[PDB]
């Protein structure tokens, strides 16, 4: 079987999808997810709808997991001859680090490391941390009052050499070198369908 | 009818004071407006817009031993900068400017006769400005 895929909002195997972009990155923190469904409405009948703003997702790539994170928002279309789409979008888990504001009392770290600093500014909203990179000591650290959960990471594992992404799990890997784990030898002529 | 003279009946083409014979005569009127299909629902709308651009399509025909000289003056007159006044052969005098005169003369499979299809638009004037 061809079959790559296998979304669960919940437990509800997609089965409607009609087209669908998974996109995962180092540049950044998170991943974006763009489900695309049918959604018929028959106007005498009844109808029901899912208002799930927030509900949970992942897919299944090929037999595994490839994405972790309908959180992002409902887009109910409309047209007079194509019409009824419903487009889902599903960033990843370690989001809310990126649409927040830090609430921590203090504001004052000291005597510290990047790690610990990085542990309570993720451990208000539940995403475990994947550290595998070193730690890192630092005496004052002033978190700027309310900026970003997710710029204070940025900002703190820029000055010490450290990716920040998100894994296929669903948590926050601050990582130092590469996942190893080498593969597919892309030759031109065997695979590569086009290459800039 | 059975004693129908046509020419006495069709009024001989001319474009802009040069005078020549037609061969067929059209016309495009037409209304503009939209089309209402509001979703999920037994009901249609319409709503008229205005008035769609009259444009008139005709053929000339030159069968003469000078046929040549004809057509390079008609080609001459018909290429003339602005719009000018045209004898339709069944809709009278309207202005009209010419958009396109193909030519077609053939030698080794007919010799003697030239064809023009013309196609020509209603160009009102304006008034410069924003009227």
């Amino acid at each position: 079987m061809i079959k790559p895929m296998r979304i669960f909002i919940g437990g509800e195997e997609l089965v409607t999808y009609t087209s669908a972009q998974l996109q995962r990155t180092k540049k950044q923190m998170t991943g974006s997810l763009t489900v695309e469904i049918f959604l018929d409405y028959v106007p005498t009948k009844p109808t029901i709808v899912n208002a799930v703003r927030g509900k949970e997702i992942l897919v299944y790539i090929m037999g595994e997991l490839a994405f972790t994170g309908a959180g992002g928002d409902v887009s109910v279309n409309f047209s007079k001859g194509n019409g009824y789409s419903v487009t889902l979008t599903a960033r990843g888990r370690t989001k809310y680090l990126i649409d927040s504001s830090q609430t921590h009392p203090t504001g004052f770290f000291k005597n510290t490391s990047d790690k610990k600093v990085i542990e309570t500014l993720v451990k208000e909203h539940n995403v475990v941390l994947q550290w595998d990179a070193e730690e890192i000591d630092e005496p004052k650290v002033t978190l700027r009052d309310g900026n970003r959960i997710y710029n204070e990471i940025f900002e703190r594992c820029n000055q010490n050499c450290h990716f920040a992404y998100e894994t296929r799990d669903g948590k926050l890997l601050i990582t130092d070198g590469t996942n190893g784990t080498v593969g597919e030898d892309i030759i031109l002529g065997y695979n590569i369908l086009d290459f800039s | 009818g059975p004693c129908y003279n046509p020419d006495a009946e069709y009024l001989p083409a001319s474009f802009k004071g040069f005078s020549f014979d037609a061969d067929s005569s059209d016309s495009d009127h037409g209304r503009n407006g939209a089309e209402a299909e509001f979703v999920f629902g037994e009901r249609t709308g319409y709503a008229d817009l205005g008035i769609k651009i009259k444009s008139y399509q005709l053929r000339a025909r030159f069968q003469t031993n000078d046929h040549i000289a004809q057509t390079n003056a008609f080609i001459a007159v018909l290429e003339s900068p602005g719009p000018g006044l045209l004898v339709h052969p069944t809709r009278g005098t309207v202005f009209a400017a010419c958009r396109s005169a193909r030519v077609t003369d053939s030698k080794v499979d007919a010799a003697g006769v030239t064809y023009v299809e013309l196609d020509f638009v209603e160009a009102n004037s304006v008034l410069s400005g924003f009227g």
